[PDB]
Formats: structure tokens, C-alpha cells, sequence
């Protein structure tokens, strides 16, 4: 009510549709465990 | 008969309380704690223990509440069906040191600081 | 289920968790990268073909 602005707004108008009810879902973890080694940064401390 | 044979497997497999008891024994044994010690990518330390049998979700939550008093939680507990590798190994590959049989029930615990 | 093709194929879903720590032998393996590649692809192939 006190300032006029030229608001040029974009309103997405689209839909993502899935056609084939087929999928194999895998959860793959542990890359940092098997592809790397942690350096000896002094002694183990809880901080 | 069939029922007796499957009872032998399910009777050999220990129950939750025995699994927790064996886990506490491994945590108390100094050499086992050393063997299970792993350093994380942040320089922190977590311990991985191999314990025969399986623990249900209801008693795993009770286990975590018990461990909180020691600033420990079980972040993962995976129930494997296979041979138990020694605690000093990270992998489940069968070696001459592996104990068990090809369908043995056992859990791999991951214990981390609270 | 949603999806036009549900009327001409059998809806199929499979979920599998792969833990590279348990599969990969990091202590003795000479080539860790190849073992990770094999572990991931063997997981996918074993589930996808059926």
C-alpha cells in the first residue's frame, strides 16, 4: 500500500507424469569407507 | 522331520537378550574393542561388533536407551544370513577364519558416540 | 497404480540396500575401484534380469 513495484513473476505451468510402473531402487552407501583412508590427525578426542 | 530341523536352526539362534549380553561382553573385552575400532572420515571413532543372533526393533530401542547412559547409540544393526567374519575385518567374504555356516543368523552392530 | 502402461505390463518394484563396507575387502584387495564397480553392477544385474 505504500510502494509500487513492477513485479514480473513467472508461474510454472507444467506436470511430470510417470508412464511405466517399473523401477529397481538401490541404496548404495559406504563409498567414503572403501575408497579412502582417514589420516592420523593426532589422538582420538571427543569434543 | 521338517519341523524339528527348522527348530534346531531357530533354537541355535540366540534371542534378543542373549544378543545384547554377548554385545556387552565384546564391548567389555579390551582386545575386541581394539579390533572393532574404526576411524571415520571426520576423524571420529566408531566400533563395529559381530554378534550371533538377531535383535528386534523393540529391544534395539531398549538397547539404545541403555547405551545413552554411556553416550553410545546403535546407528546401524544389520541382520546377516551367512558366515561371521572376525571383528578385525570389514567385509563378509568367507575366509579360513570365518565362523558359522551358510545360513547362520548374526547381527553387525555399528555403535557411535551420542 | 498411476501410469498408462500399467494396463499392459506387470507392475514391478524391487528395493535392495548395498553396503560397500561389507562387500568390499579393503584390507587385501589390490584394486578397490574395480571391486566397487563389480559389487554395484552385480547387485543391479542380479535383481534386474528376473
Amino acid at each position: 500500500g505504500h510502494q509500487v513495484t513492477r513485479e514480473i513473476a513467472a508461474i510454472p505451468f507444467n506436470l511430470h507424469v510417470n508412464n511405466i510402473p517399473f523401477a529397481l531402487e538401490f541404496k548404495i552407501t559406504g563409498f567414503q569407507k572403501v575408497m579412502g583412508e582417514t589420516q592420523f590427525n593426532g589422538k582420538l578426542a571427543d569434543l | 522331520t521338517y519341523i524339528e530341523l527348522i527348530n534346531i536352526v531357530n533354537d541355535d539362534t540366540p534371542e534378543d537378550d542373549a544378543v545384547i549380553s554377548d554385545l556387552m561382553s565384546q564391548m567389555n573385552d579390551k582386545q575386541t574393542v581394539l579390533d572393532s575400532c574404526r576411524i571415520n572420515h571426520k576423524g571420529n571413532a566408531y566400533f563395529k561388533f559381530h554378534v550371533k543372533g538377531s535383535i528386534s526393533k523393540d529391544k534395539l530401542k531398549a538397547l539404545n536407551e541403555t547405551l545413552k547412559d554411556s553416550n553410545l547409540v546403535v546407528t546401524d544393526a544389520s541382520t546377516q544370513r551367512g558366515f561371521m567374519p572376525p571383528n578385525k575385518f570389514d567385509d563378509i567374504t568367507y575366509t579360513e577364519e570365518s565362523v558359522g555356516y551358510r545360513a547362520m543368523v548374526w547381527t553387525s552392530f555399528t555403535i557411535e558416540k551420542l | 497404480i498411476e501410469g498408462a502402461l500399467s494396463a499392459v505390463m506387470r507392475p514391478t518394484y524391487r528395493y535392495k540396500e548395498l553396503d560397500l563396507e561389507k562387500v568390499i575387502d579393503t584390507i587385501k584387495s589390490k584394486d578397490r575401484w574395480d571391486d566397487v564397480c563389480a559389487a554395484i553392477l552385480n547387485c543391479v544385474k542380479a535383481e534386474l534380469f528376473p
